[PDB]
């Protein structure tokens, strides 16, 4: 999700930033969390073949 | 030769983004009456030359000053804008920039006995703006020295760790003037150049061109 | 998958912004990806319009404003038009959208 | 994902500080006066002087000074009082 | 470096119906984006040593002619109100929410991209 | 026989022949900085002309703009660099300006030289791979000759015409003295009615001749009032001059 | 205390030194960048609608 | 087919083999192209104020060392010391 | 140790989870944190005030007393308040002690 | 063969050659001396002189002299003579 | 990076007899070593800068000060004359007998290298 | 130009083959080219030397002439042995000349 | 109140279990200089040899160094961990110095723990991976702890005993102290006819003996002379001490 890919962001791995997390200001919505999962499933392309 | 690389998105980007578009959104371009198209595309990017850069230069002055002024915060060090030569040779400099600017809309001629008392009142725009800069830099710090002292005086005299309900109501006195002093360094370097887009916006105007010939309907 | 080289570089290519950008993506993949977009916004800050599309919203141009970014991300669409034109010039025709009233 | 490329180059000054600082320095040197609280003096006064009496008291204060106006050094006992 | 698009194309062009769809993961990784790999530190650059050699180097002068300035032990007591501050603001200044803060005043992070909507790019 | 030295000195070393000797290493910028200090020497420049021809091929574009612009002002036309010069240009057309490309289509457009895929790869990078407003920058004078370049050749792109009609205006003509504002409104006009093309930026080339008709002939004024009609049923209006406030 | 300094010009010319260095790294290295990842941004924020009914009606795949 | 001659030079995919350099803007390649284009065209208002100060920050210095000489020259015409001997 | 890598570490544990108001009871005595940090604020300046004078406590003061002395000295040079005086009694008082 | 690989890297200085330029210019300004030719005064001179009187006129001699001992400037003509 | 040898006898042992011959070019080639290609100019390094400004900005100064230095115009017809003898050994030290002679010098260059001869590191 | 690429092979063929032992014949006088060196470098001070004296002339010399003047002065500043007599006549002749 | 918040800080922030909370970071540097300064503290040992057990496999020689003769100055003998430094040692056995491993033997022969293919590792880097004049610039206290733990786990490597042989001399031995001479005379000469080979520099540490045998009993004396009449015959003569002069 967005802010899962803000937590690996350089800018949470500074000083600062090291005990935060960016799901503390806005969280996933559950939309974006059922499709970050939904996404996960179809980084196999032969999932995503015969999915389709 | 070869640039270094940027991240997107990184912190002081986001920061010297909004504060660009702040200066700049102070003196707005103003919308002509005809629509804005690719006949008038021309008469915008032709408006746009010759307006000043006053979105540029007010952040290299708000930028200039805050860096400077918390200087003065910074522990070891003084703020250059408490120095005479330093803040009041910005504040001339923003009104020679301004005066510059309205020199040149004509052809560098400068403009009964009411105009010395309108020039008057415009050159006391020049050490008005420095001097604000100065004293403000200044007065703060001179009060933090002479308070300084005065809550020296206190553990010098009497026990060091001894009698300190008289010492702490006066270290926390000094401490709430250190930090009106973080907000009087971010408040002068704001006024300052709030002010500088007002005096060099007076002369930021020129005649929109538009179309002279039409085909109506 | 005649056309399908174009339209699968324009689909990896923004996807691969959209899932960076504002996080971790370098200036040198943007400017590596879209030479061309990268061009013409050096363009507006050499030729000192990097305010342009605040010029625009100050004097409410919504219009030239859609102009604005569909003429900068005009190039998208060359890939495309280069390869019908070769087409149908190598097919004796002419190309459609080249011609004023064709 | 492209933030172990960030770590790589570590820090950087900014894009042209040292035309600030050699601009900055350039200003300090090149006064085109004396060096604040020294006076140029000929050379056959300079060849005939002491260094202990070119040396002036308010030039050397004292690095943490017991008594207020402490200097370091007392210069040339020679005053023309 | 030609693109991985046109990799991709021809991967899939030359392979045979029986390994197609076990090559698709190889065909996949060898069209996936270089994300280069966290490599050793080698810390503090020849200019991170000439930033905390010359802070050191600036902080010792003006400690030095802070302590014969005439005021000197209110110029050093000084120096310990305007540390003071800097150790309360990293208490009390919210980072994560001045963090965010930062990514509205931009533009750019106050919003997602917002162009190609994925139906009009289809190649069916 | 201190005169005698000098001279003699001045005789054998300092000669035009040493001064294309030195101005091998780079051609194309000693080939500019000459021409621009009124230096043509017509057999100079063939000498300059075959020793860049081996590195035409891989120049840069800053660098293809200066020798078609010195090669111009030296008026020297040398149809095998000239291909050269059209082969990088429409191999690297995504790398040029616009103001570069202005400068290079009227080298072509004095020598008469043009070839298919060199008027694509011009029009495809003034509108495509450059920035849209960067007519706007460019002086109407230079305008025009792209105009009459692409109506010369009867080469119809009907994209790059929308692209260029934005560099006409009364800003951009208005830098125009009187004289050359003259001959590029009937410039653009012959080739805007040449193509059929009529933009609503046509409005500001022929409102730059009516509102200073005492320059222009009657024979001229019919050129321009025959492009006034063909512009205002396509435009769906009728022409009117504004009287400014 | 001290109020005028050693030299006015030198201090003058200090924040001129200073404000134009501003001036250079704010138009060179600054907004450069800026408008880099603003106009990336802004372009395709302002040319998606447009960007995709044009697509929608180049390819031929419906 | 569309195949790849059509994309150079205008669409690149991500990188795989390495992440290049980034591209500089033609201002922060050469000084000259900021100073032309942008320093003089611009901010010569700016560049005016800053040597209008600098220039009047010049005559109040000689019109402080003016004064300084009428004040010394009338104390050693005048049989006085010119300053206060120091203090040490 | 790697110079750059141990105390970076050892800073950030002690930065953000050694905390001497939980650590120390504390909660005991104050309402908020916000309290905490606005007394160990004026505790920083009341101790670096202490440790600087007493750092070097013999000393004429620069500062205006208001009228007071330290401890038994109150007719030396530590209380003189003329400098050049207390300047030639301190060179007296340095040599016996 | 090689030949290309040395001519990647250009010019380079001597491998610690910032530690001789520091250690030839911390003599030359760490003398603990005034500046050859200049002579400490007190704040009070300094404060009280003009930047023309605290000049001597041997430490300023003429750019391309056409007379052998031309100064630039002449400095106090409030000689102790 | 594994050694080539072993590079050498993988690729040799899985390649067929029918095609063992054509394949010991690429072979030949796949484990030549790296002898990186001339690349593009970026002349005049960041340090070759500062050897050219520092050398301009010590003869600047050093000419500025020899000008003022009371036997001005004896100082400055001695860099003629010392400009004079620079030219002379330019024009008159042989360049390539002082290179082969610096050569000798050094045991390193004044002979070949002498080890492993051939017939005794055979593999029949 | 490559401000470093050009002149570095303009001087390359100036420094290699452009060579006046040959281009302007000078075989017919000199017998060999270790004495042409040998007197182009005697002629580069010659040169050098009058190049220094005359580019500022009018000067009182550093140096001990010998008992000579330079031409129609004898007696003006230019001659003057004694240095602060001829600043007081250069100070003279400069407001007339 | 001074002295009692100093004492609520020491009795709760400067202990030895928070001392052992920085010492996490890097190991084997806060564990060679804690041991150098005389900090054994056996269980305070527990918490590093399980906090660098997952960094053994990837150190470096000089931290391998560290490890090892810190963890015998604490005395403390972990065998999981010291299988992963036999584990660092034989698997890099090329970049180890003999100065670094012939500390690293005289842990593990405290500790009496070894493996034969640690054993031949350590040998084939001090005969063929290092300088062959390392073991003159030893000590020869040294030398004779690896000459014995070669006899103790009665590994015979001929090639490694030609080496270790070139550092006993009467330069390496006069460097020893009576006391340390005679206990490393007597361990040097009880390992070399453990294998048998009787190098011709046995004749300096043989002649560290019989120049001063009233440091040596007559048991010890018929262990010298033992070892002096077998390196005779295989030399192929008669010992003489020299007289020197
Ligand atoms: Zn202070
Ligand atoms: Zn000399």
């Amino acid at each position: 999700t967005f802010a899962q890919r803000l937590n690996s962001s350089p800018a949470f791995s500074s000083f600062l930033l090291k005990r935060e997390k960016a799901e503390s200001e806005v969280p996933p919505s559950e939309l974006e969390l059922e499709a970050a999962q939904k996404a996960a499933e179809l980084e196999d392309p032969e999932v995503a073949l015969r999915t389709l | 030769s070869s640039v270094r690389d940027v991240k997107t998105g990184s912190l002081p980007t986001n920061f010297l983004t909004g504060v660009y578009r702040f200066w700049r959104s102070q003196n707005p371009a103003e919308k002509p009456h005809d629509p804005v198209n690719d006949r008038l595309l021309p008469a915008v990017v032709d408006a746009s030359d010759k307006r000043a850069s006053i979105g540029t230069w007010a952040t290299t002055f708000f930028c200039t000053i805050i860096s400077c002024n918390l200087l003065g915060l910074m522990p070891f060090n003084e703020a250059p804008t408490s120095g005479l030569g330093f803040a009041t040779g910005l504040g001339v400099s923003v009104w020679a920039t301004a005066t510059i600017l309205g020199l040149s809309k004509t052809g560098f001629k400068f403009p009964f006995i009411f105009v010395p008392l309108e020039t008057i009142s415009y050159t006391f725009r020049a050490v008005s703006l420095g001097v604000r800069l100065w004293v403000n830099m200044l007065a703060g710090h001179t009060l933090l020295h002479i308070l300084t002292g005065m809550a020296l005086a206190l553990p010098f005299s009497l026990g060091f760790f001894s009698m300190v309900p008289a010492t702490f109501g006066v270290c926390c006195l000094l401490s709430a003037l250190v930090g009106l002093e973080y907000l009087v360094a971010v408040l002068q370097s704001g006024v300052f150049s709030i002010l500088s887009t007002v005096y060099v916006g007076e002369f930021n105007h020129d005649k929109f061109i538009g179309p002279a010939a039409k085909i109506v309907k | 998958e005649e056309e399908e080289l174009w339209l699968l570089t324009l689909t990896q290519q923004f996807k691969h912004i959209q899932k960076h950008f504002g996080i971790d993506l370098p200036h040198s993949v943007v400017a590596h990806m879209d030479p061309l977009l990268i061009k013409k916004i050096d363009w507006e800050t050499t030729n000192a319009l990097e305010d342009f599309d605040i010029t625009l919203d100050d004097m409410g141009a919504e219009d030239a404003k859609e102009q604005w970014g569909a003429e900068n991300l005009s190039h998208h669409f060359l890939p495309l038009i280069r390869y019908r034109r070769d087409l149908a010039r190598k097919n004796g025709d002419r190309y459609g959208p080249d011609l004023v009233n064709g | 994902s492209y933030s172990a490329y960030f770590a790589k180059a570590g820090f950087q000054f900014p894009a042209g500080l040292s035309a600030l600082v050699a601009g900055i320095v350039a200003l300090n040197v090149c006064t085109g006066r004396p060096t604040k609280g020294t006076k140029e003096i000929s050379n056959a006064e300079y060849n005939a002087t002491p260094i202990g009496y070119l040396q002036s008291p308010d030039q050397h204060p004292t690095a943490f000074p017991k008594v207020p106006g402490m200097k370091d050094v007392h210069g040339s006992p020679h005053h023309h009082h | 470096e030609g693109n991985s698009v046109a990799g991709i194309i021809k991967s899939v062009n030359e392979t045979s119906g029986a390994n197609l769809l076990s090559s698709l993961k190889t065909i996949k990784a060898q069209a996936a984006p270089i994300y280069p790999a966290a490599a050793s530190s080698t810390g503090y650059s020849t200019q991170a040593k000439i930033a905390l050699f010359g802070a050191l180097s600036w902080i010792l002068y003006r400690a030095d002619g802070q302590s014969k300035a005439h005021e000197w032990i209110v110029d050093l007591n000084l120096n310990v109100l305007q540390a003071a501050w800097l150790i309360s603001f990293s208490s009390l200044i919210p980072f994560r929410a001045v963090y965010f803060a930062f990514r509205g005043m931009a533009p750019a992070t106050a919003s997602t991209l917002n162009g190609l909507k994925t139906f009009s790019s289809i190649s069916l | 026989p201190s005169q005698n030295l000098v001279s003699t000195f001045a005789n054998k070393v300092i000669v035009e022949e040493n001064l294309v000797n030195v101005a091998e290493i780079d051609v194309p910028f000693w080939s500019y900085w000459l021409s621009s200090a009124g230096f043509t020497s017509k057999d100079a420049f063939v000498k300059f002309a075959e020793a860049v021809k081996p590195k035409v091929a891989a120049l840069s574009t800053s660098d293809i703009t200066n020798l078609t612009v010195a090669f111009k002002r030296a008026n020297y036309y040398d149809k095998d660099l000239f291909t050269g010069i059209e082969a990088n240009v429409s191999a690297n057309f995504t790398k040029f300006e616009t103001e570069q490309l202005l400068q290079i289509v009227a080298t072509f457009d004095a020598f008469n030289h043009s070839s298919v895929a060199f008027l694509d790869d011009v029009a495809d990078s003034i509108t495509y791979c450059n920035h849209y407003l960067a007519p706007v920058r460019a002086g109407a004078d230079e305008l025009a000759t792209l105009l009459t370049y692409y109506a010369k050749n009867g080469h119809e792109r009907a994209d790059l015409l929308a692209t260029v009609a934005r560099g006409f205006s009364e800003v951009s003509l208005g830098k125009l003295s009187a004289a050359q504002r003259k001959d590029t409104v009937l410039s653009a006009l012959k080739a805007f009615q040449t193509f059929g093309f009529y933009p609503e930026s046509i409005e500001a080339v022929i409102g730059a001749a009516l509102v200073s008709p005492a320059e222009y002939s009657a024979e001229e004024l019919k050129e321009v009032e025959a492009v006034k009609v063909a512009a205002e049923n396509a435009l769906g209006g009728e022409f009117v001059l504004i009287q400014e406030g | 205390m001290k109020l005028l300094p050693e030299s006015l010009q030198q201090e003058a010319a200090t924040a001129a030194v200073v404000a134009s260095w501003v001036l250079w790294h704010l138009d060179t290295q600054l907004l450069p960048t800026i408008m880099r990842e603003h106009k990336l941004h802004a372009c395709w924020a302002a040319a998606a609608k447009r960007y995709n009914e044009k697509l929608f009606k180049l390819n031929p795949s419906y | 087919v569309l195949g790849e001659v059509y994309l150079k030079d205008i669409l690149r995919t991500p990188p795989t083999g390495a992440i290049p350099a980034n591209v500089p803007h033609p201002f922060q390649t050469s000084f000259y192209t900021y100073a032309t284009k942008k320093l003089i065209p611009r901010h010569w208002y700016l560049l005016g104020g800053f040597t209008f100060t600098i220039t009047l920050y010049g005559i109040l210095d000689g019109l402080r060392d003016s004064g300084k000489k009428k004040a010394y020259d009338e104390a050693i015409h005048a049989g006085k010391t010119p300053y206060t001997a120091g203090g040490h | 140790m790697a110079v750059t890598s141990f105390l970076g570490k050892a800073f950030e544990k002690y930065f953000y989870d050694f905390s001497a108001y939980e650590q120390f009871g504390l909660n005991r005595f104050l309402s908020s944190k916000g309290q905490y940090v606005a007394l160990r604020h004026v505790g920083f300046v009341m101790v670096g005030v202490n440790v600087l004078l007493a750092a070097n406590f013999p000393f004429n003061p620069p500062f205006p007393t208001i009228g007071m002395c330290p401890a038994g000295w109150e007719g030396t040079w530590v209380c003189q308040a003329d400098k050049a005086k207390a300047l030639e009694m301190y060179k007296e008082w340095k040599k016996s002690n």
